[PDB]
RNA sequence: GCUUGAGUCUCGUAGAGGGGGGUAGAAUUCCAGGUGUAGCGGUGAAAUGCGUAGAGAUCUGGAGGAAUACCGGUGGCGAAGGCGGCCCCCUGGACGAAGACUGACGCUCAGGUGCGAAAGCGUGGGGAGCAAACAGGAUUAGAUACCCUGGUAGUCCACGCCGUAAACGAUGUCGACUUGGAGGUUGUGCCCUUGAGGCGUGGCUUCCGGAGCUAACGCGUUAAGUCGACCGCCUGGGGAGUA
RNA sequence: AGGAGGUAAAAAUGUUCA
């Protein structure tokens, strides 16, 4: 739910917290954890390739199972955990044979709900099965793009894809962006939308709130000098140029889609 | 318990496999104390208009008397089965055992 | 909704016999059973204003009957209220 | 809707057209939504109709025709 | 050429025009003629007489296909609709059956409010 | 001018398309009670049945298939 | 204490009463392809616009959103606002039937609380059609209007807000009594279903009218008639339902 | 007797008093 804080301090005045009074409060499951050192947007050469990235709170990576290999084995949701690396909540699931795994948390999911995967599985939020056994018009998420790849599309909080056609060996999916793309029907998918759909209603309120998410100050081009940004210059706020990136490429309306090998899979482009 | 008169048209091709469906459903129903009334199979008659193409569908009437938790699984099986086409259920009004 | 068998208990529970159902104690007990039953219908849905008017109608009907019972014989009233868990 | 007669017609005689819809409702969804005027022309429709039959049972004055 | 035998005449008679289109049984168009194509511009365009010449100019221009008999499926209110089927029958074509396919919705969309 | 089950008590059935087709015009439209002389009560049961029969495609939504 | 006030229980009846989740067909727009060819569209006329990059028309398939033809009627239900394709689930109220039961718990009700068309507002979606604003084309003395081509918010969905309408039978609520006629709609009892019924007994409702009432118009057993109970409100027009 | 289809672009103003 959303709770607008009381303005007892500037910075706490505009904060809107998305609280979930049912997430596990204790420490996460140790076996399914591994360190995750930050980069600061720097690569092999040590140069800052992507800007506005750095600082932030330390966060441990939780090995979330997207592949969903366990078939013919029923599992029960143990508890709902918090995942700092993701936008959505993750659910700690316990299998019938004693194996615990973290999976993305679908919408209607409480601790105690039973789910399973495989071609055998039924139609219920949380079940994973190949898209050729799913009824046309269904709402799925965490969709694989290649058989056994893992699950690329619709895995952010409150997102989902929709099957619009199943012509032959190819399932036509309408992505969240409003783009229809063909995917082989043997790729697995999980039924339902992704949880923590209130994520969008969250308002940070403080400049520091963005700092611990790992974001850094974004300086505008107009504020810089000609040698720093194609915009720059100006003795008293002058623009007169054409909106470009810091590298001269025209932004604000110029397409950069150039794959050509994946153009075969795209039916209707995003608009 | 309430009375229902569940009807469902089924694919012509799977018409040769329709008896398997009729007894499979009643198994789950009577397993849940669902006493039945009719089983008026009308056969594969001509349709009025094209229903997702392929005219002359196969009609099957059931007229079941079971509680609500029994039929709800049944409707979900109808949604997720490309054999059955356009199925509908109705209220009681004292289930009958006639009228062909 | 409280069908015939559900109400069959309450009339024989608060009345002198299965025939006497018009008694004030029997009525208030009946309305209370209906109200608590309807809390689930209004737990969710939250927008059924037309039926809520029906609910609030029997809520006041209970209050009108409770005040009558208190003014007529406070003894039975003091027995009734703790038996149903009400009266703030 | 589909008049044929098959062999000895030589003419239209499609009376069904003036008898079903093909003019009334088509020249009704032609324009104007109203959303409420139907109701006032609903009541005015029989207001005129009931006053015609009231005087149909009261036309016996004399009129000397 | 291809020489077709049977066809169907589509008569789209609306309030302003009465575009006539003769197609084959499968739906593929062969030839067509309009009231506004044979001159008749303005007020005379929305006239049953203009529908007459629309049928005449569509009676020919399909000679290379040689249609013996055809059906008529009229559409829309229009001022023609019945005067155009007359000129098409008196032209020399065998009318088997006449049908009406006026597209009336079941309260699909909100029609205009125009015309005050 | 003619009546129905008002005297010969019985219920309308959506399955009985033998008699249901007698109450609708061949163009797939329900005929008004002012012409069939049907009792208002049964007309409602009739209409509910016609709509149910159309869903089960035992009756045409329109004759133009 | 009693029962004609009021309420409860048993069995049924009709119903766009309300909330939630699915579903169907016609139609409009759009998208792709085939056939095919100079117009199409629009109007009082015309132009903008669309079209030889091949539209419109026509045929097949697909994608969507909204509204539910016929039924449908001065019909029904709801406190009012208002509510209609179909289906299921949760659920309110009214009415009739023959009895039992409680025993004045009743009526009204300042303040208070709730619900409350449309437009409008906030957050997130959706967006076919329609369409403020806006644009162009016309008309015109002028036309930032009427008309035409387009078109954003909006209209639709979820959750909150606003609390206003000629929110109108312009008629406050409850109860009692006071000649009739013609219909609709929804139960039931009795007699022979002796044949599309007949005579009564209730609910609701439409129209016409007597006494009476009213300034008149008209209302007229759902009264604006004859009385009683309570509440709200008015005190010349404008200023002003404004400061 | 019972229901439908069709029938007007544009035309501003008139001193106060009797």
């Amino acid at each position: 739910a959303v709770v607008k804080c009381k303005p007892t301090s500037p910075g706490r005045r505009h904060v809107v917290k998305v609280v979930n009074p049912e997430l596990h409060k204790g420490k996460p499951f140790a076996p399914l954890l591994e360190k995750n050192s930050k980069s600061g947007g720097r690569n092999n050469n040590g140069r800052i390739t992507t800007r506005h990235i750095g600082g932030g709170h330390k966060q441990a990576y939780r090995i979330v199972d997207f592949k969903r290999n366990k078939d013919g084995i029923p599992a029960v949701v143990e508890r709902l955990e918090y995942d700092p690396n993701r936008s959505a909540n993750i659910a700690l699931v316990l299998y019938k044979d004693g194996e615990r795994r973290y999976i993305l948390a679908p919408k209607g999911l409480k601790a105690g709900d039973q789910i399973q995967s495989g071609v055998d599985a039924a139609i219920k939020p949380g079940n994973t099965l190949p898209m050729r056994n799913i009824p046309v018009g269904s709402t799925v998420h965490n969709v694989e793009m290649k058989p056994g790849k893992g699950g690329q599309l619709a895995r952010s909080a409150g997102t989902y894809v929709q099957i619009v056609a199943r012509d032959g060996a190819y399932v036509t999916l309408r992505l969240r962006s409003g783009e229809m793309r063909k995917v082989e029907a043997d790729c697995r998918a999980t039924l339902g939308e992704v949880g923590n759909a209130e994520h969008m209603l969250r308002v940070l309120g403080k400049a520091g709130a963005a700092r611990w998410r790992g974001v850094r100050p974004t300086v505008r081009g107009t504020a810089m000098n000609p040698v720093d940004h194609p915009h720059g210059g100006g003795e008293g706020r002058n623009f007169g140029k054409h909106p470009v990136t810091p590298w001269g490429v025209q932004t604000k309306g110029k397409k950069t889609r150039s794959n050509k090998r994946t153009d075969k899979f795209i039916v209707r482009r995003r608009s | 318990m309430r009375h229902y008169e569940i009807v469902f048209m089924v694919h012509p091709d799977q018409s040769e496999q329709v008896p398997g469906m009729i007894e499979r459903y009643t198994a789950a129903i009577t397993g849940a104390e669902g006493k039945i009334h009719r089983l008026e199979d009308w056969g594969r008659r001509q349709l009025a208009y094209p229903i997702n193409k392929l005219h002359k569908a196969h009609y099957v009437l059931m007229n079941v008397e079971a509680p609500q938790e029994v039929i709800d699984e049944l409707e979900t099986t109808f949604r997720f089965n490309d054999a059955v086409i356009r199925s509908m259920v109705m209220r009681t009004k004292h289930a009958v055992t006639e009228a062909s | 909704s409280l069908s015939t068998e559900a109400t069959a208990k309450i009339v024989s529970e608060f009345g002198r016999d299965a025939n006497d159902t018009g008694s004030t104690e029997v009525q208030v007990a009946l309305l209370t059973a209906q109200i608590n039953h309807l809390q689930g219908h209004f737990a969710e849905h939250k927008k059924d204003h037309h039926s809520r008017r029906g609910l609030l109608r029997m809520v006041s009907q209970r209050r009108k009957l409770l005040d009558y019972l208190k003014r007529k014989d406070v003894a039975r009233y003091t027995q009734l209220i703790e038996r149903l868990g009400l009266r703030r | 809707i589909k008049v044929r007669e098959n062999e000895p017609f030589d003419v239209a005689l499609r009376r069904f057209k003036r008898s079903c819809e093909k003019a009334g409702v088509l020249a009704e969804v032609r324009r104007r939504e109203f959303y409420e005027k139907p109701t006032t022309e609903r009541k005015r429709a029989k207001a005129s109709a009931v006053k015609r039959h009231a005087k149909k049972l009261a036309r016996e004055n004399a009129r000397r025709t | 050429r291809k020489q077709v035998s049977d066809g169907v005449a589509h008569i789209h008679a609306s309030f302003n025009n009465t575009i006539v289109t003769i197609t084959d049984r499968q739906g593929n168009a062969l030839g067509w003629a309009t009231a506004g194509g044979s001159g008749f511009r303005g007020s005379r365009k929305s006239t049953p007489f203009a529908a007459q010449v629309a049928a005449e100019r569509c009676a020919d221009a399909v000679k290379e296909y040689g249609i013996k008999n055809l059906e008529v499926m009229v559409k829309g209110p229009g001022p023609g609709r019945e005067s155009t089927i007359r000129a098409l029958n008196a032209a020399g074509f065998r009318i088997t059956n006449i049908t009406d396919v006026t597209p009336i919705p079941h309260n699909g969309c909100r029609p205009p409010k125009k015309r005050r | 001018f003619c009546r129905f089950t008002a005297e010969g008590v019985q219920e309308i059935d959506y399955k009985d398309i033998a008699t249901l087709k007698n109450y609708i015009t061949e163009s797939g439209k329900i005929v008004p009670s002012r012409i069939t002389g049907t009792r208002a009560k049964y007309q409602r049961q009739l209409a509910r049945a016609i709509k149910r029969a159309r869903y089960l495609s035992l009756l045409p939504y329109t004759d133009r298939h």
